[PDB]
């Protein structure tokens, strides 16, 4: 349960850097 | 440049996207969904006013004009023959296929009338007193001007059928035409050769192959795109050029240069013009600067709601007849654009906002292309054809729903 | 074979990722380093259901 | 049954739209400090009012610079605005991938 | 498919048997046609 | 014992690891421009361009993963409007596209197979004519130049199966169609019709004319044989006038048309006993589709082995086949080699393996 | 890992392609959301047309200054414009001014500006200077104030000019063909995850997901607390290319194109009849039978896999009577004789190549058939001389009836003119 839906699954089209750090930066993608 | 092509491809792909996306939510936004692609690829729709609807056939006897926007194959200009559901349009009625409703086999968007042209057609404005005379606008310095049932039918191996009647006053390609729905006759012609052209026709000679113009309008700088008659008043019509002026013409005023209305309502091409019977004084005009504006006869200096709504030039404008606070605009964005005026200078809720102007009411986005034209059913309420370069003829009615009460 | 020359074919290693795509890995097997090239994908086609030659009769 | 015939979109282009999108996230963080539905920026102090203050943003013709006051540039200084409040005018400089005409370069009128 | 658009009946011509192909009911331009493969030895 | 002596300079590898099938070394490169090649696999082509103090180094890579499409032949050619080195690819699905490495873009895509291309050949004559054996029972001839099939090679009697590969003559006077129908069917182009039909497409215009291009379909070859080769031949050659055909019997046999002393040119489309004078034969090469080719001079021919062994053919010295040549061998040669290219001059070689792992060759000279 | 690490990617790819369609319909809508009438949870304004249009009018000075802190320098304007159709880019307008004798490390504001210019801004050059005196949305900005304006390399501590500046319980399944569920929750009321859109209750997001992302498959299943809905990728999703078929397998740099007008055949679709206009069910939450009607596909040629271009439609039968490879077989059967005559197997061959490539089974035409030869072959009798032949040919008939002796003296009449117009 990762909050809200967009930090968690939006991070995938800017899927290199320019996730801004937080919860994308960390293991988003995967477990 | 490799950018520009890359990037042509990639919008190419996105409005094909789009427009698949746009399909899905065709019962829940309309009433009906017809699109014919014609044989020779469309570039111009109307609504002929015949209408018939025998006893056990609910349905109207229904024809549009369209066009012909191929290279050269023996170039032709198709009437065809459409129908509507009318009010017991049998849904499922367990008979849905012809349905029992409207005509859902054969004849559904059968040809009638194929007479050979010389070249391309750009408007079927017909006449609105006599449907059967049509007129056709070519690349040529001469208008074409035809009749689907003098002609004979299933056209031979051949092209550049004669009119019996070609009205040759321009001398660059034309692109607008428009007639005169309280006198038969009187055909304006809008060209590229920033001039606007008048034929009397009506009392048209016997045997007369070659028309002189009756008038011409050649006041604007640039090239006019668009000209339209005012549907109240007869005396007086509008046109607009690329020089930012959506200038209003009084005929019989002894004028030619200087339009009597010299408001110039934008700052970059502006291109459609249109009025309103029911709504004697809202107007509406397309333009490059994307600001279609309404505008009122009385006090034009001003500015009422500027529907900025659009996202590049339009090339048509158009008001529902049926209704008086409902008008339409359609251009280069592939987006018909319907206005709204009961909800101009007022407030809603956030979302509404959020949504888009308040009182922008609807935009039709089932095109792939630019759109060439578009026009209402002057038989049924909400019924719009629009067609663009995509060859693809459509005719569809917006929902009743949203305006109950 | 010799009546004509060629352009001269530099082969030039196309440019380092300008479209910020996946890049090329040549490792070779040899003492030398990985050579890096952008993938420069091409469009793809139609294709068309697969039959074989026949002979027209009547 | 017959297959998909082919997927038209996404050929060529998705690395295309990675790119921009990267570029945009990278830019702006709209998709982590804008909420999704808003533009973020980073402001820093270009000018000043003697006594105001103007904390102006990095993307030109993006997230306007606006003017505020000492203790309210000092406060907020960073404004996040939607993109349906965003200007028409300068909308179009922000991404060529919104709305850009096809055709228009030959035919068209 | 189990609802054919046409069907196949021979007729023997000029002393020659030759396969004539019928349609079973009015059909419209341009649709895909069938035939009951169950009518010929390969169903 | 022969007069030749290759040593390898520099090897690589590719991104995506998959067969490599389609190989050819840049044999239209002059003097001066250094030598290149070409390699394919899965559906992401490689090229690539080896110095010389055995150095090697990669210049593009073209991947084509947007459906399940793969590689199967890398045909080298040139443009004579833009004088730029041109690389034909086709597979898989079946369409021939031909990229241009220079620019980097896809250049023109074919269809028209029913099944995939299998082999691929230019005429010496003309660049702009590229023989498919496609795999639909026939084989075609493409004009490159003006986009159209030319002919439809195979009919009533033409190519009962699929066709592997067919070669061309030394000046490309006949045309011989190896096939999975143990078939050897010389389809002549020395008929008028054909020259006629080749001048046609060289003035005509698929915009011009509403009617298609008046393809011709042979469906009766110039001469045919059914016993030369017990199993299905996949490759074939021009050994000077006589032929250089090879099936999976490991042995490229050079026999020729008709009896010992009428002429090839003038043998009646009757004649139905062939006769053969000697074959190259080696071992652990009994896998099938498999490319093999000499250099421009004739006197060196190679062939690849799955194992991983190198031969190469002298056969510039007087006399039918003898003797027995040199085998080369590299340290990094364990797959299976799927086409082998000398350069023009008879300096530079290079083999590639079913992991579009090139390893190239110089000759001592 | 190897299976695992593919099966995220190929999980990843129909979800990251539809994440970027999703943020393309984010930054830019196609259609009012409002306008659906299933969606009447959001926008629910006042529907009231009792305000009708006839009632349209009622409803609707600078003194700046220094020097650099760490020399003439001028001050540039840098304009934005709307890109129009005529100029792919905003035309820039550059008005500079003089240049002063300033210390080096010890101003009246011009009317220049005061509607085809979005807005008016100036650059300082000290050795540049750039800043943002209008903001995009007519906002103030660059207002009064003496500030030390930074100058950007190539207040701060950097160089800078003093200038005294003066006025003027949601769940979400993420799935693909029933995979792996995933685990998202909301952020706002309602909120779609894909493109921002705050649906005041469910009745404006169940069947728009369906409706308005066409991509994905919704099978709404309702929570306890909240609203659970499955996200899932249509296998079918017919959304290849909807205009002309004939640009499908067009040459590169040609295909799709939309280069200039091309020729297509006539089809008639209908799929939107007649909706119930009924209320908001359940069940619902918890067939299509399109209408199509003329030729709406790109058609083959018949000999190969080659597509058969509209244009081709005209005839294009393709069916001989005689083909050229029967007439080849024709003939060299004829020739492959081992018992016959030179005569003879030319006669034969003439014969057996005229019925063949007339299809004569009419038996009383069979009589009419010796004389067609005449009507032809005349010149090539004449020339090979093979009137004997011929002669004993056409006697030999009458063993097997057709023709009769009246036939046969009126055929060898005909021939006679040849042989003796060559004598």
């Amino acid at each position: 349960p990762p909050a809200t839906q967009i930090s968690d699954l939006s991070k995938r089209k800017p899927k290199t850097e320019d996730f801004l750090t937080f919860l994308c930066l960390r293991g988003s993608p995967a477990l | 440049d490799k950018e520009a092509a890359f990037d042509d491809a990639v919008e190419e792909r996105v409005i094909n996207e789009e427009y698949k996306i746009w399909k899905k939510n065709t019962p829940f936004l309309y009433d009906l969904v017809m699109t014919h692609a014609l044989e020779w690829p469309s570039l111009t729709a109307q609504w002929l006013p015949d209408v018939t609807r025998p006893e056990g056939k609910d349905f109207s006897i229904h024809r549009l004009v369209l066009g012909t926007h191929t290279s050269d194959e023996q170039n032709h200009l198709v009437i065809a023959s459409v129908q509507l559901p009318n009010d017991d349009a049998q849904f499922d009625a367990s008979h849905y296929d012809e349905f029992g409703g409207f005509g859902s086999v054969s004849g559904k968007i059968e040809i009638e009338i194929k007479i050979n042209h010389e070249g391309e057609v750009n408007r079927a404005r017909y006449m609105p007193q006599n449907p059967c005379i049509i007129a056709t606008k070519t690349p040529s310095s001469d208008v074409l001007v035809f009749d689907y049932t003098k002609h004979p039918s299933k056209p031979d191996p051949s092209g550049e059928c004669n009119p019996d009647l070609r009205l040759r006053g321009h001398q660059k390609e034309g692109y607008g035409l428009s007639w005169n729905p309280n006198l038969s006759g009187h055909l304006l012609s809008a060209s590229d050769d920033h001039t606007i052209c008048l034929w009397d026709i009506s009392a048209v000679p016997k045997e007369g192959k070659v028309v002189d113009a009756k008038t011409i309008f050649t006041g604007h700088t640039a090239v006019v795109e668009d000209v339209s008659w005012h549907l109240l008043h007869e005396s007086l019509f509008g046109s607009v050029a690329d020089d930012q002026k959506l200038m209003i013409w009084d005929t019989r005023s002894n004028n030619t240069s200087k339009p009597s209305h010299s408001v110039d309502a934008h700052t970059a091409e502006v291109n459609c013009l249109s009025f309103n019977p029911y709504s004697e004084f809202i107007l509406a005009t397309g333009s490059a600067d994307k600001t279609v504006a309404l505008w009122d006869l009385r006090n034009l200096k001003l500015k009422l709601h500027s529907f900025e709504s659009h996202k590049d030039e339009i090339f048509q404008v158009q008001w529902s007849p049926h209704n008086e606070t409902i008008l339409a605009s359609s251009g280069t964005d592939r987006r018909l654009n319907v206005w709204d005026l009961s909800k101009i200078g007022e407030e809603q809720s956030p979302e509404d906002a959020e949504d888009g102007p308040p009182e922008l009411l609807f935009i039709h986005g089932g095109h792939t292309a630019k759109i060439s034209d578009f026009s209402w059913n002057p038989n049924e309420p909400w019924v719009i054809c629009s067609v663009s370069e995509d060859n693809i003829m459509q005719v569809w009615q917006m929902a009743e729903n949203i305006y109950n009460d | 074979w010799k009546q004509r020359r060629i352009q001269p074919v530099h082969i030039l290693t196309s440019v380092s990722s300008l479209r910020g795509t996946r890049e090329c890995s040549v490792t070779s097997d040899l003492d030398f380093p990985t050579q890096v090239i952008p993938l420069k994908t091409l469009n793809a086609v139609a294709s068309v259901p697969i039959m074989y030659s026949w002979s027209p009769l009547q | 049954s017959l297959p998909r015939p082919h997927d038209f979109f996404d050929a060529q282009t998705l690395d295309a739209i990675r790119h921009r999108a990267i570029c945009f996230n990278l830019s702006a963080h709209i998709e982590s400090l804008g909420k999704g539905h808003s533009v973020v920026f980073h402001s820093t102090v270009i000018a000043k009012r003697k006594e105001k203050l103007l904390l102006h943003w990095m993307p030109e013709d993006i997230l306007p610079d606006v003017w505020v006051n000492e203790s309210e540039r000092h406060q907020l200084k960073t404004k996040v605005v939607h993109l349906s409040k965003l200007p028409k005018d300068t909308a179009l400089l922000l991404d060529p991938n919104i709305y850009r005409t096809m055709p228009q370069k030959r035919l068209k009128r | 498919s189990v609802n054919p658009n046409c069907y196949a009946k021979v007729m023997m011509v000029n002393g020659d048997h030759r396969i004539g192909i019928f349609a079973k009911r009015a059909i419209q331009t341009g649709e895909e046609l069938f035939f009951d493969y169950r009518y010929s030895q390969a169903d | 014992k022969c007069k030749y002596s290759f040593k390898c300079v520099n090897s690589l590898k590719e991104d995506h690891n998959q067969p490599l099938f389609g190989v050819q070394f840049n044999w239209h490169s002059k003097e001066g421009d250094p030598l290149v090649f070409a390699t394919v696999g899965s559906n992401r082509v490689t090229l690539y361009e080896c110095h010389s103090q055995g150095e090697i180094r990669l210049l593009q890579s073209y991947v084509d993963a947007d459906a399940d499409e793969n590689f199967y032949t890398c045909a080298w050619t040139y443009d004579s409007n833009t004088s730029h080195p041109l690389l034909a690819v086709a597979g898989s699905r079946g369409i021939i596209r031909i990229i241009n490495p220079i620019t980097m873009q896809c250049i023109k895509h074919y269809v028209g197979h029913g099944n995939a291309i299998n082999e691929l050949k230019f005429h010496p004559r003309d660049p702009n004519l590229l023989l498919s054996v496609s795999k639909d029972h026939a084989l075609r001839l493409w004009n490159i130049q003006t986009d159209t099939l030319v002919a439809i090679f195979g009919g009533v009697e033409g190519h009962r199966d699929e066709v592997l590969s067919a070669d061309y003559d030394l000046l490309g006077e006949k045309i011989m169609s190896c096939g999975m129908d143990h078939s050897l069917k010389l389809w002549r182009i020395n008929s008028k019709r054909m020259m006629n039909a080749i001048k046609e497409s060289y003035d005509y215009n698929p915009n011009k004319t509403n009617r298609p291009f008046i393809s011709q379909k042979i469906h009766f070859p110039d001469f045919s044989t059914r016993d030369i080769h017990r199993n299905y031949v996949d490759c074939v050659r021009w050994l000077g006038d006589l032929i250089l055909s090879k099936s999976c019997e490991n042995a490229i046999v050079c026999w020729k048309p008709g009896k010992m002393e009428d002429d090839i040119d003038k043998i009646k489309p009757s004649e139905s006993n062939v006769t053969i004078l000697g074959r190259f034969d080696y071992s652990q090469c009994d896998i099938w589709y498999m490319r093999f080719s000499m250099d421009f001079w004739q006197k060196m021919l190679a062939l690849g082995n799955q194992v991983g062994k190198l031969y190469v053919w002298d056969l510039e010295v007087e006399d039918p086949h003898k003797a027995k040549c040199t085998t080369l061998t590299h340290h990094k040669c364990g797959a299976a080699i799927r086409q082998t290219s000398f350069s023009r001059d008879s300096s530079i070689l290079i083999a590639v393996c079913d992991d579009a792992s090139i390893w190239r060759w110089d000759r001592l000279r | 890992q190897a299976d695992h690490e593919l099966f995220l990617q190929a999980f990843e790819k129909p979800t990251q392609i539809y994440r970027f369609l999703r943020t393309r319909n984010l930054i830019a809508p196609i259609f009012l959301h409002r306008t659906l009438t299933y969606m009447s949870h959001r926008n629910s304004r006042t529907n009231i047309k009792r305000k009708t249009f006839k009632v349209d009018d009622m409803l609707s000075h600078l003194q700046l200054t220094t020097g650099f802190f760490h020399v003439t320098l001028e001050v540039l304007l840098v304009k934005v414009c709307h890109k129009k159709r005529k100029d792919v880019s905003c035309p820039i307008r550059q008005v500079p001014t003089g240049k002063k004798q300033v210390p080096l490390n010890p101003a009246v504001s011009s009317n220049e500006f005061e509607h085809m210019v979005k807005s008016y801004s100036l650059l300082f050059r000290v050795f540049v200077a750039q800043m943002t005196v209008f903001d995009k949305n007519r906002r103030l900005q660059l207002l009064d104030g003496e500030y030390e304006v930074a100058m950007q390399e190539m207040f701060s501590q950097g160089p800078t000019l003093q200038f005294t500046l003066r006025w003027t319980r949601i769940f979400y399944q993420f799935l693909y063909n029933n995979n792996t569920r995933q685990q998202t929750e909301a952020r706002d009321d309602l909120h779609c995850p894909w493109c921002t859109l705050n649906c005041r209750k469910l009745y404006s997001l169940l069947k728009h997901l369906k409706l308005c992302h066409s991509r994905f498959i919704f099978n709404y299943v309702y929570h306890p607390k909240g609203a659970r809905i499955d996200v899932s990728i249509n296998e079918c999703y017919d959304g290849s290319y909807a205009g002309n078929p004939q640009d499908i397998h067009r040459q590169p740099g040609f295909a799709f194109s939309r280069n200039g007008p091309v020729k297509r055949t006539p089809i008639t679709h209908i799929l939107v009849c007649r909706p119930k206009r009924t209320k908001a069910s359940m069940s619902e939450f918890l067939q299509q039978r399109t209408y199509s009607s003329g030729h709406n596909r790109l058609y083959f040629h018949s000999d190969t896999c080659l597509p058969l271009r509209p244009q081709e439609m005209e005839v294009d039968s393709e069916d001989e009577k005689d083909p050229e490879w029967l007439r080849e077989k024709t003939i060299t059967q004829i020739e492959e004789f081992s018992d016959v005559n030179e005569g003879e197997k030319e006669v034969m061959k003439l014969w057996n190549l005229h019925v063949m490539k007339h299809g004569f089974i009419a038996d009383n035409q069979m009589n009419h058939a010796c004389m067609l030869f005449v009507e032809n072959y005349g010149q090539k009798i004449i020339k090979k001389n093979l009137c004997r032949n011929f002669m004993l040919h056409l006697v030999s008939m009458h063993d097997f009836n057709l023709i009769s002796i009246m036939s046969i003296d009126k055929a060898v009449t005909k021939l006679r003119e040849m042989q003796q117009k060559l004598e």
